[PDB]
């Protein structure tokens, strides 16, 4: 077993250090890191045995006693927002070690310096409500549907403000959260 | 007689003065011809015969394949030596020494490890078989002669057997 | 190669087209620590001590042989289908301890220079074939890439014994004699 | 990477048996089969090396696989159950081991297993025009798309301005939403946003379109309901600017 | 603590 934090948020442009524990690592065990973008399949990042390893993708810092490790990404963009699995494998391979666990959800959002939180109602081209321009560290009835904070298009290069939507066919747009 | 094509792979470790010097050599062998090897002393794969270049050229062209074979010094050699140290290397076995004329033969039977010193008390007009291997972690050695004092690492006081 | 304090084969991997058959064993200082029964998928250690304290996963063996099988295919083509040459083995017979009439002992048949590693070793009390009380080692590796194999026979010294060996490098079957 | 896998999307009734194909990277000799479920994460099933089986995980007896001589593999799931609704991934490796080698994964099969094939619905899509308020406050204008009442969540939402697909200002829900979360066969909702500048929206000759690609039934599918056949289709909604 | 072992490298097709 390895253990990792459930979720992790870091800003764009900044280095990210993803932690992993594995106290009962063996002398024949390698440490592996894989990522998995929301829609896509998983993909290899890096793997190691001792000290430090770096490929054209990332850096991996294994602890002196080999009982923990850190996946380091020097620059993080929306395209690095994905799930990160930390795996022990025997250098030789075999069944027990192929299966990926839960992994860590690494959220990459842009740094908004001064939020402008607001609720706006919209007409149908029947209506919808929108909560937008709010800061990252804020988390978002019977017949009333609210979406969770959206996830940005990785290929986005502008208007990168996050937003959530609340609708109903019943509805006081003001009284939503 | 039936036709046969033989393959061998020999992952070998070499230990000196404990592990103050460790070295690995992996051997790829077609029938009896070793054609490619990895020496931890060189650090890359090398073709041993003209049968090897295709395999060695290809193996060095994969960082993964290199680093992994290199690492086998820790993950195979160093890792197993600790388990030898606990078991094999503490297997001291007391030899049995008797004398029977045929020449009066001083046969030394069943002991471990190999390092042993048989001498006749102290003239030398002797003949001695090579260090025979039983195949079950004991060694035989008969020391012929035209008191037999036998020295083995396992014995505190050396064994002395008169005629 | 080297002339070091301790030489160890952590994987004498073997696979031949005839059969087809293969062997996985680990050796230390020229002796066999364990082999893996490939069909039973069970690591078989060769000392009680090893059985008490050492563990090896048979899967690593089965994986390794899968690689040899593939590897052998490519080297066969590259060698323009060069077959193994039969070696003429040599046979020695001797006892584990000196012989005493009416004292249980073990006869040891050393078959040396085996290639390819395909051999029959069968004991003989007089003219008759001994079925029970027989044990043997695996093919043990030699630095000249041939093999040796040692067969054992527990017996009671009485008022003759023969180690019968069949190998492709022999014309007729070889019988080495032993009496007390 | 160079690992192909078919079919991408799949919807079948319970009790049925379907088979997933996968061709590994050309140079590669190993195939791994994986099952990713909401509750189990990314679980290893079975590995094949060089034709013969190599490693088994928690494959059920109802599951079967093999690797053929040309090295492609098939995976058959028999007596399909509700809980078998999952994402199925094929992987590829140069050598027998993945302990020191990387694994190259395929696109994966999206398999939903439903109680009845009657529960399959295409989405209804609507585009909502930005408020006069957001324009007056932020000098920015956000369109919102809403795709509703579809089953299953085999759906792709894309934003289109003047015939060319856009990504900037595009922000969408992580997963589709359960409309009647009580029901195992609940229909789904999904919303997305497109934020563009106010002067861009205030251009009346600007054409926005929210496209939703739904993956449904095939030509070879027995359909006996009063409504139209919920096949694979693009259901879309669009809106123009205003000043 | 189990036993380590060498693994042979793949010959190239
Ligand atoms: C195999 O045959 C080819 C073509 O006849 C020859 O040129 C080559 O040297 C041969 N290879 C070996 C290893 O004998
Ligand atoms: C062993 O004996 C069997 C049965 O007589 C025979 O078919 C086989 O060829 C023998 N093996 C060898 C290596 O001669």
């Amino acid at each position: 077993k390895t253990t990792q934090p459930n979720s992790m948020e870091s800003n764009e442009e900044e280095p990210v250090h993803l932690p992993c524990n594995h106290s009962t690592i063996s002398g024949t065990d390698y440490i592996h890191w894989y990522r998995q973008l929301p829609s896509q399949g998983p993909e290899y990042v890096i793997h190691g045995l001792t000290s430090n390893v770096n490929n054209r993708m990332a850096s991996l810092a294994i602890a002196e006693d080999r009982k923990s490790s850190t996946l380091i990404l020097h620059r993080a963009t929306l395209r690095d927002a994905a799930v990160y699995y930390c795996i022990l494998r025997d250098g030789r391979g075999g069944a027990d070690g192929l299966t990926f666990g839960k992994g860590t959800h690494l959220i990459i959002q842009p740094y908004i310096q001064n939020p402008d939180p607001a609720v706006y109602q919209l007409r149908d081209s029947k209506s919808v409500c929108l909560f937008t321009d709010f800061d990252s560290q804020t988390n978002v009835d019977s017949d009333v549907y609210i979406t969770d904070k959206c996830v940005l298009d990785m290929r986005s290069m502008d208007f990168k403000s996050n937003s959530a939507v609340a609708w109903s066919n019943k509805f006081a747009c003001a009284n939503a959260f | 007689s039936p036709e046969d094509f033989v393959y061998q792979f020999k992952g070998m470790c070499y230990f000196t003065n404990g592990t103050e010097r460790v070295r690995l050599v992996t051997r790829y062998i077609y029938n009896r011809e070793e054609y490619a090897r990895f020496d931890s002393d060189v650090g890359v794969y090398r073709a041993v015969t003209p049968l090897g270049p295709p395999a060695a050229e290809y193996w060095n062209s994969q960082k993964e394949v290199l680093e992994r074979t290199r690492a086998e010094l820790d993950t195979v050699c160093r890792h197993n030596y600790q388990l030898e140290l606990r078991t094999t290397l503490q297997r001291r076995v007391e030899p049995t020494v008797t004398i029977s004329p045929s020449l009066l033969v001083c046969s030394v039977t069943d002991f471990y490890p190999a390092q042993i010193k048989v001498r006749w008390f102290e003239t030398t007009g002797v003949v001695s078989t090579p260090l025979i291997r039983n195949g079950d972690w004991t060694f035989q050695i008969l020391v012929m002669l035209e008191t037999c004092h036998v020295e083995h690492p396992s014995l505190q006081n050396p064994i002395i057997v008169e005629w | 190669d080297i002339v070091a304090d301790h030489v160890a084969s952590y994987g004498v991997n073997l696979y031949q087209s005839y059969g087809p058959s293969g062997q996985y064993s680990h050796e230390f200082d020229g002796d066999e620590e364990f082999y893996v029964d490939l069909e039973r998928k069970e690591t078989v250690w060769q000392l009680p001590l090893f059985r008490r304290f050492r563990r090896f996963d048979p899967q690593f063996a089965l994986t390794n042989i899968a690689v040899l099988k593939h590897n052998l295919n490519i080297v066969i083509k590259r060698s323009n289908s060069t077959a193994a040459t039969n070696e003429v083995p040599e046979v020695t017979v001797f006892s584990k301890s000196p012989v005493t009439l009416g004292q249980p002992n073990t006869l040891i048949c050393l078959v040396d220079n085996i290639f390819p590693p395909v051999v029959n070793i069968t004991w003989l009390s007089n003219g008759h074939s001994v079925t029970e009380g027989v044990s043997e080692t695996s093919f043990l590796s030699k630095s000249d890439h041939s093999f040796f194999k040692i067969s054992y026979l527990t017996f009671l010294p009485s008022a003759i014994y023969d180690c019968k060996v069949e190998h492709w490098g022999l014309d007729e079957p070889l019988l080495k004699h032993w009496e007390p | 990477s160079g690992v192909t896998q078919t079919p991408k999307h799949l919807i079948t009734a319970t009790g049925q048996r379907v088979t997933l194909r996968c061709s590994p990277r050309s140079g590669d000799l190993s195939v791994y089969w994986y099952q990713q479920s909401l509750d189990q994460g990314l679980q290893f099933l079975i590995q094949y090396y060089n034709g013969e089986e190599r490693a088994k995980g928690n494959i059920l007896e109802r599951f079967s696989a093999q690797q053929f001589p040309d090295l492609h593999s098939e995976l058959n799931l028999s007596s399909l159950e509700l809980g078998d609704s999952a994402l199925y991934f094929c992987a590829s490796s140069v050598a027998v081991s993945a302990g020191t080698y990387e694994q190259y994964f395929g696109p994966g099969t999206r398999l939903t297993v439903t109680e009845d094939l009657k529960n399959v619905f295409p989405p209804e899509v609507a585009v909502f025009e930005p408020s006069e308020a957001e324009i007056s406050h932020t000098q920015k204008a956000t369109l919102v798309c809403l795709a509703t009442g579809f089953y299953p969540d085999h759906v792709e939402l894309s934003w289109w301005v003047n015939g060319k697909e856009v990504h900037s200002g595009v922000c969408t829900d992580p997963q589709p939403l359960k409309e009647q979360p009580a029901l195992n066969d609940s229909r789904y909702a999904l919303s997305s946003r497109l934020r563009v500048s106010a002067t861009f929206w205030q251009n009346p000759r600007n054409h926005f379109r929210c496209q939703v690609q739904f993956y449904g039934l095939s030509e070879n599918d027995e359909w006996t309901q009063d409504r139209a056949k919920p096949v694979t289709q693009i259901v879309s909604a669009e809106a123009w600017g205003r000043a | 603590s189990g036993e380590g072992s060498f693994q042979p490298s793949q010959e190239n097709p």
